[PDB]
RNA sequence: GCGCACGGCUCAGUAACACGUGCCUAACCUAACCUCGGGAGGGGGACACCCCCGGGAAACUGGGGUCAAUCCCCCAUAGGGGAAGGGCGCUGGAAGGCCCCUUCCCCGAAAGGGCUGGCGGCCGAUCCGCCGCCAGUCGCCCGAGGGUGGGGGCACGGCCCAUCAGGUAGUUGGCGGGUUAAAGGCCCGCCAAGCCGAAGACGGGUAGGGGCGGUGAGAGCCGCGAGCCCCGAGAUGGGCACUGAGACA
């Protein structure tokens, strides 16, 4: 499968005419293609390390490049929002957050909170055995039991150990918590939510937030709860 | 030649029949001076089909 | 199956009746069909497993002579014999040669039943006692 | 008709090509695959101990066709290939005009192969336990 | 084993759900890949290369012998499908869905395989392996979701001609079925007379659609709407199938 340039997405941080005629294409990862970067377009633009595509491949065969705690040596694994982006040899950590430029960054962060991901409740199954499956924003599941379960609703978000496979902190989406917009033009603004229309289809209710006071609206499908008035985890 | 391959021949089937049934040491027994025997008459390749039936037997 | 021969593609006739050309020359293999696979009523079951679009399998009965009735006055299901087809609904031509729809009518062992699946998808006759 | 048969021994694993002429060939024509004849007739051709049954296993015709056991009668014919027996498949699934011939022999197959059928029981030396080819190579 | 259904070419067919924009599939399938939960027990077989012979001009191809598998097959369990009755529960705008309970019928997994290191055992220089375990790593099977690709549906938008005015009879709809991965006159059995039309049917002609491009101060006119990108269709004309996740290539 290829990837002309012309039809790789619009935010992707290469030029749009120079180069090839082609693009590396995202192997159905962990994300969406139209919301994900592929490692070797990282390694390669983002971070600069590798001069050509041959380059960046074998940096990614050796194993250097570690994503979210586990070592990903195919150089189209695709990144997305929230991910954390760990390099081996050189100890530097970052996550990949919603910038109000690139539209995508990869933002530098402590060594503490690197095994912790924020991750929004796309929806839940329920499974056999009674349990209860959880849907994240990039496609990551969790089986719970379902008591447990019944409390987290859709768009909450919870902060997942990736080192115990378990969630740290639940985060509902309640009106008055600190929200980032994830997609669509107001991307890269946190602030307050403070205002919900709410539409007969719930993922297209209208919410605004606020910055003392500079307001921006999206719908609520666009929006991730980060907490209250202090961010859980670095994200600007 | 026919002569030394006809028994040759027929010691190594008769080997065979005998890893079939467990006997493993006195199969191992004709294959190894039947392996003396094809080595200085140059029968070894004549006889590849079934040395490589033989030890395939035995190794089971 | 996916066979030309039963092509379940859209007809060349416009709603005002008029005709419209033909924008594939080809017709697709996924919109292809597949010929009839009820069961005929036979002295033993045969059943064929078949390989299906993307690697699925369906159930085939070529041959049926038992039924899973159900007796809901009892709630007991018994895997009585089938005797005759007494009549078919959506076509008497069903009945007529000895082949199994769901809507059929069977006179079983236990008496008459409705055939409540679709024998040749679902590849067993399961029947509720009338 | 001239004939170029090909007599393999299974407890040898060698096979020796003989030339069938005049007087046995009507002793093959009409055979189908599979059959059974005695190895006396082959005995002014190569000494068989009298419990084998030499075995009609298969053969080619004059333009190279093999003959098909599952196709019957004397005849030629052309079938959709889609397995071994008279195809060599390259790709999985792909299936192929081919020309094949009934097994029932006759004048036109030039290739006849025959294996010998050992009586029950016996374990004495093999038959054909070098190949002509083979010895001569091996002496030279 | 995986790939070759991507990529490359062209513009005959097409006035159409082809194309464009905006929405759906609660009526669907998807190998490779990602995540969560679970599993990998028992037993068999064949066919190449090769060897002994060939046949045939060539294409191709026959017989016997013989070593293997992440090759093929069986058994078990998990799981899966159908029909029927109940339910607290889940999703979701809305359950013919998911989950749990009960009854029966039916189908029905897996490669613990490769490598590395460590341990121990069997065995032998005619062996240079086999076995048990442990760890690391790359893999295999099932359930759920995602991802990608694809099948299908809808509202609206975009040529000329009346020296083309009535057209349609599976035609329009209903009911019951078959088939499909999936809804549908897609197909079939029965019932009705409906469906389209001067707000232009039907017929004829022309044309792949779009992003767009030339020109003009502009409205606009034209398509050089060839080249580059997206969608479509095709592979001498017309048809029909195998394999496969996917082709009627
Ligand atoms: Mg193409
Ligand atoms: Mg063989
Ligand atoms: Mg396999
Ligand atoms: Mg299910
Ligand atoms: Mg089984
Ligand atoms: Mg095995
Ligand atoms: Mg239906
Ligand atoms: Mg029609
Ligand atoms: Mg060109
Ligand atoms: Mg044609
Ligand atoms: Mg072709």
């Amino acid at each position: 499968v290829h990837l002309r340039k012309s039809l790789a997405p619009y935010w992707w941080p290469i030029p749009r005419k120079a180069g090839g005629v082609w693009a590396v294409r995202p192997s159905t990862g962990p994300h969406s293609l139209e919301y994900s970067l592929p490692l070797a377009v990282v390694v390669r633009d983002v971070l600069r390390y590798a001069k050509t595509l041959r380059e960046a491949r074998y940096i990614i065969s050796r194993g250097y490049i570690k994503v979210d705690g586990v070592v990903r040596k195919d150089y189209k694994f695709p990144i997305g929002l929230m991910d954390v982006v760990e390099i081996v040899p050189t100890g530097e950590i970052y996550r990949v957050v919603p910038d109000e430029a690139k539209y995508y960054d990869l933002k530098p962060i402590p060594s503490s909170e690197a095994a912790l991901k924020p991750l929004r409740v796309e929806g839940k199954t329920a499974v056999s055995g009674g349990r209860i499956q959880l849907h994240f924003h990039d496609g990551r599941n969790l089986i719970l039991p379902p008591d447990v379960g019944r409390q987290i609703k859709t768009f909450d978000t919870v902060v997942y150990d990736l080192e115990n496979k378990a969630i740290k902190t639940h985060l509902p989406l309640r009106l008055g918590q600190l929200a980032v917009v994830t997609h669509g033009g107001n991307i890269g603004f946190v602030g307050q939510f403070f205002e919900v229309v709410w539409t007969l289809k719930r993922r297209q209710s209208v919410v605004a937030l606020r910055k003392g006071e500079e307001v921006r609206r999206t719908i609520l499908d666009y929006i991730m709860v980060i907490g209250t008035e202090a961010p859980v985890v670095k994200i600007s | 030649l026919e002569a030394v391959a006809a028994k040759l021949i027929t010691r190594l089937r008769e080997a065979e029949r005998l890893a079939l049934e467990g006997k493993t040491s006195e199969a191992k027994a004709i294959l190894k001076e039947v392996l003396k025997e094809a080595r200085e008459r140059g029968l070894e390749k004549s006889l590849r089909n079934l040395l490589l039936r033989v030890k395939a037997l035995l190794r089971r | 199956m996916k066979l030309g021969a039963f092509y379940k593609g859209g007809d060349l006739v416009k709603p005002s009746g008029g005709k419209k050309g033909r924008v594939r020359k080809t017709k697709k293999k996924a919109l292809g069909g597949g010929p009839p696979q009820i069961p005929k009523l036979g002295e033993e079951d045969i059943r064929y497993v078949e390989r299906v679009r993307g690697g699925n399998h369906k159930v085939r009965l070529r041959q049926a002579r038992y039924a899973n009735v159900y007796i809901p006055k009892e709630r007991r299901h018994v895997k009585a014999k089938i005797l005759s087809i007494v009549s078919s609904p959506s076509n008497p031509d069903y009945a007529r040669r000895n082949y199994i729809v769901k809507g059929a009518i069977i006179q079983t062992e236990v008496g008459k039943a409705v055939v409540t699946s679709r024998p040749g998808q679902d590849g067993v006759i399961n029947a509720v006692l009338i | 008709p001239t004939f170029k048969l090909v007599l393999s021994d299974p407890l040898s694993g060698k096979a020796r090509q003989f030339e069938i002429k005049d007087p046995l060939a009507q002793r093959f024509v009409g055979l189908r695959i599979g059959e059974e004849i005695d190895g006396t007739v082959l005995k002014e051709l190569i000494e068989l101990p009298k419990g084998v049954k030499i075995r009609i296993t298969g053969g080619s015709g004059v333009e190279g066709a093999p003959m098909h056991p599952g196709v019957p009668g004397p005849v030629k014919r052309y079938i959709l290939a889609d397995g071994p027996p008279g195809y060599r498949p390259r790709k999985r699934g792909m299936r192929k005009k081919k020309l094949v011939r009934g097994d029932t022999i006759t004048d036109s197959i030039v290739q006849i192969n025959a294996v010998l059928v050992y009586p029950e029981g016996y374990s004495g030396p093999p038959a054909i336990p070098l190949g002509a080819k083979e010895l001569e190579k091996l002496k030279g």
